């Protein structure tokens, strides 16, 4: 079982899976030595268990070697990749414990992962963020903070550009309140139905406040609606 | 079906009545650096009173894994994914989440579980992780943490991972082992009669990064340790930290069974 | 069993079951996929036949190139032994 060990070793010869390949083949092969040594054949297996059990130390060590290198190039470039890097560096961490700015540095981008959980949020507000919407949208002003943003997208101007996107969040409920009035614009006994389609249409023109051109047309949306509607 | 198509089935789950031959089955690819460019997933159900185009399709966010079901019934069925958002499914609509479980602080990390509690007259769930922080959440009324407990080893490397977790077959009071995957069984009970640290076992002596783990049943339990290359049959007593019945050394690096 | 327990049970289903008969229009439609379902299989499960015996390294195949007309052959066997379910099956319904 020896050579079971070398032919799946040298056969099939996260990034840590490897280190993990050999040190669990290693202390796998450590015990079995052990075992015996509590002389004729025993120097044949000395010579198998001498090379064998030290290349493969030998190639543990260039692994370490090697991702050192990867993990410190990856890590200048950042100033995918994050996940790969924090991923690896918790688990030879879980190994070696089993650089420091670096690691500093891993707790600064956690603490600000939550506030990369707040860039998911600003991308979900330009995403759903439009012909009633227009209106606002040529009065609003919102290419300011937008152009701020710009000159952020080429330490606590991080903090301060979150709490920037806390402001356009609530900008980003003004467009949802547009869109909660489009919707409320969406929806004898004569009198009642013209009583609800005024009541409607003046609580659209309330909760409003070119301007008075869209909101015209709007209301013109609404009477063509009205008449779609109200013919059936 | 072609388009059961580079996607690895990492798992299938079997439906829970009787006389229903469908499977669940739940397809993935991991080591994300080939995350494939191409399909989103989405899992499936099968039959095998036809080979059916899958009766139902869900469609999560991101790549479903561990998808167990919902204890003997033929509605629901949850789900686990990439992030740590859970998911529940039901089956008089086949599209995606009936009822996301969301994001809160904690758990951010890939699920290997959607693990039923016997919560009497209703549904429960938890979790686990690479990074330690099991986490139970909500009954029916789902949105909350219930228990949330970020576990901790006694001597504080939090970061305990775990697969593939076994309760009791005798009615099930809280007593469950945690397949930590760095060569050392864990186990717990959840109601801290102790203080909050009622994390007793740690199994050392199986062998690397463990993926097998059962209780037996039919009679008795014996726990199974089918994980690395080895597998073994473990016993749960606090003199017997060993095997019993110890099974071949093989080739072929081991996988899962039960 | 995948290429001989649907063409036997194929063979061995039964249409017409027992104005109103209408009812049997409606109970045709369901068998209907049924035979339609179990034929998907066996043309999947024929033609998988083929990639295993094609894809496989034996060093001495490798000069050696597969035939065709032969495998045409064990298509065309196919072929044939459908057509045999449907005959049983109908001249049992006309029964």
């Amino acid at each position: 079982d020896l050579k079971d060990v070398a032919d799946l070793f040298h056969q099939y010869k996260p990034y840590s899976g490897a280190a993990y390949w050999v040190r669990g083949l290693m202390e796998r092969i450590k015990d079995p030595m052990d075992r015996l040594l509590t002389s004729e054949l025993f120097r044949e297996i000395q010579r198998t268990y001498d090379h064998l059990w030290e290349e493969m130390t030998e190639y543990r060590t260039r692994a370490v070697d090697a991702w050192c290198a990867q993990v410190a190039a990856t890590s200048d470039e950042k100033l995918p990749a994050l996940v790969r890097l924090l991923r690896e560096t918790k688990y030879f961490l879980l190994l070696e414990t089993s650089s420091a700015k670096d690691l500093f540095a891993s707790a600064d981008t956690f603490r600000q992962q939550i506030s990369a959980l707040d860039l998911i949020c600003s991308i979900y507000n330009k995403v759903q963020r439009l012909a009633v919407e227009k209106p606002l949208v040529q009065q609003k002003l919102d290419a300011v903070e937008q152009a701020l943003n710009r000159g952020l997208a080429e330490i606590d101007t991080y903090i301060k550009e979150c709490m920037e996107l806390v402001k356009d969040v609530d900008l980003v409920l003004n467009t949802i309140k547009d869109n909660v009035k489009a919707t409320q614009g969406i929806l004898f006994d004569e009198l009642n139905d013209a009583f609800n389609q005024l009541i409607q249409q003046r609580h659209s023109e309330i909760r409003d406040a070119k301007g008075a051109a869209s909101w015209r047309a709007y209301v013109d949306y609404f009477s063509n609606i009205v008449i779609d509607g109200f013919s059936a | 079906d072609p388009n059961n198509i580079k996607r690895s089935a990492s798992y299938v789950n079997w439906h829970p009545d009787g006389s229903v031959p469908k499977v669940v089955v739940a397809y993935s690819i991991l080591q994300f650096q080939q995350q494939p460019a191409g399909m989103p997933l989405s899992s499936y159900i099968w039959d095998v009173n036809n080979p059916n185009t899958p009766e139902y399709e869900m469609v999560p966010t991101s790549q479903i894994c561990c998808a167990k079901f919902n204890l003997k019934d033929n509605n629901l069925v949850g789900a686990g994914q990439y992030n740590g958002q859970l998911a529940y499914f039901d089956v008089r609509k086949g599209n995606g989440p009936v009822e996301a479980t969301p994001i809160d602080i904690s758990h951010r990390d890939p699920i290997y579980d959607f693990a039923w509690l016997q919560s009497k007259t209703g549904t429960e769930c938890m979790t686990v992780s690479t990074d330690g922080n099991v986490l139970w959440w909500d009954l029916r009324k789902m949105n909350e943490c219930v228990e949330n407990m970020p576990l901790k080893e006694k001597n504080s490397e939090t970061t305990v991972g775990g697969v593939c977790l076994e309760y009791d077959t005798n009615a099930g009071p809280t007593n469950f082992m945690v397949g930590t995957e760095q060569g050392q069984i864990f186990s717990c009970n959840r109601k801290a009669k102790n203080p909050v640290d009622r994390v007793k076992y740690v199994l050392s002596g199986h062998h690397g990064p463990i993926y097998g783990l059962r209780r037996n049943p039919f009679n008795s339990k014996y726990f199974l340790s089918i994980g690395d290359w080895t597998a073994r049959v473990w016993v749960e007593d606090t003199a017997v930290k060993t095997p019993i019945l110890t099974t071949k050394y093989h080739p072929t690096y081991l996988t899962g069974g039960t | 069993n995948r290429v001989d327990s649907n063409l036997g049970a194929i063979s061995s289903t039964l249409l017409v079951e027992l104005e109103g008969f209408v009812e049997q229009n409606r109970f045709q439609k369901k068998q209907a996929e049924l035979l339609a379902i179990r034929n998907e299989e066996v043309r999947r499960a024929i033609e998988d036949l083929y990639t295993l015996v094609r894809n496989y390294p034996r060093e001495n195949t490798e000069d050696v190139l597969d035939e065709k007309e032969v495998s045409l052959l064990v298509r065309h066997y196919s072929k044939n032994m459908y057509n045999a379910i449907m005959q049983c099956t109908l001249n049992s319904l006309q029964a």
